C-alpha cells in the first residue's frame, strides 16, 4: 500500500534556494530603509 | 517516516489527534510497513522506557549551550 | 558661564558679565566687550543648524555600493 514516491530529481530547491538567499539579501537592504525609523544608503 | 513510507505530513498529525486524543491509547502512530493497522500495539514496535527517556532528555540538554552561542574564536590548530 | 542660569536674571545680584569666553595672549578670563570681538548671529543661526541637518544624513546611511568606472 505505500506506493507514493514521485520524487526523481532530489534537489528541486537548489536552484530555488540560493536565489532567496541572493533575494534576501537584497530583502535585507529595504528592512533597513522601511518606515520613518529606516535608514538611508549611499551609492 | 512519512517520508519514506510516503504519507501525507498533514494527514499525518490530522490521523494521530484524531485517535491518540479522543482515546487514550497513544500507539497510534506511522506505519512504514505497508499493513492494515497503524497499531504499534499489534505491529509489535516497544522502545524501552528508560531508553526512549534519556534519548529525548539528552536531546533537550543540547540545546542548553547551541541557542546561546553568540561568539566564536578558533585558534589555530 | 553658569553663575548666568545659576543666580536669577531677574534679581541682578551681577556676578555674571556674561560673555567671558576666551583671551588668545595672556590665558585669562576676559569680556568680549573689553576684547571687541563679536560675530553676527547668522555665523551660529543658519550655519550649525544647515551642518546638523547635514551631518545626521551620514548617520542615515546604512550600507554602501562603490561602482569603479569601466
Amino acid at each position: 500500500p505505500s506506493n507514493a514516491t514521485f520524487k526523481n530529481k532530489e534537489k528541486p530547491q537548489e536552484v530555488r534556494k540560493a536565489n532567496i538567499i541572493a533575494a534576501r539579501s537584497v530583502a535585507d537592504a529595504i528592512r533597513t530603509s522601511l518606515g520613518p525609523k529606516g535608514m538611508d544608503k549611499m551609492i | 517516516l512519512a517520508e519514506n513510507s510516503g504519507l501525507d505530513p498533514i494527514g499525518t498529525l490530522s490521523t494521530l489527534k484524531s485517535k491518540q486524543l479522543k482515546e487514550k491509547i497513544s500507539n497510534i502512530g506511522v506505519d512504514c510497513l505497508g499493513y492494515g493497522s497503524n497499531d504499534m500495539k499489534e505491529l509489535f514496535v516497544v522502545d524501552p522506557f528508560i531508553g526512549k527517556k534519556q534519548q529525548i532528555l539528552l536531546a533537550t540538554q543540547l540545546c542548553r549551550m547551541i541557542l546561546k552561542i553568540d561568539n566564536v574564536i578558533i585558534s589555530g590548530k | 558661564h553658569a553663575a548666568s542660569q545659576m543666580a536669577k536674571p531677574e534679581d541682578v545680584k551681577r556676578r555674571s558679565y556674561r560673555n567671558y569666553g576666551l583671551d588668545l595672549i595672556r590665558g585669562k578670563i576676559v569680556d568680549e566687550i573689553h576684547a571687541g570681538v563679536l560675530e553676527p548671529t547668522i555665523s551660529k543661526v543658519k550655519s550649525l543648524k544647515s551642518a546638523l541637518e547635514a551631518c545626521v544624513a551620514i548617520l542615515r546611511i546604512d550600507t554602501m555600493i562603490t561602482v569603479d568606472p569601466e
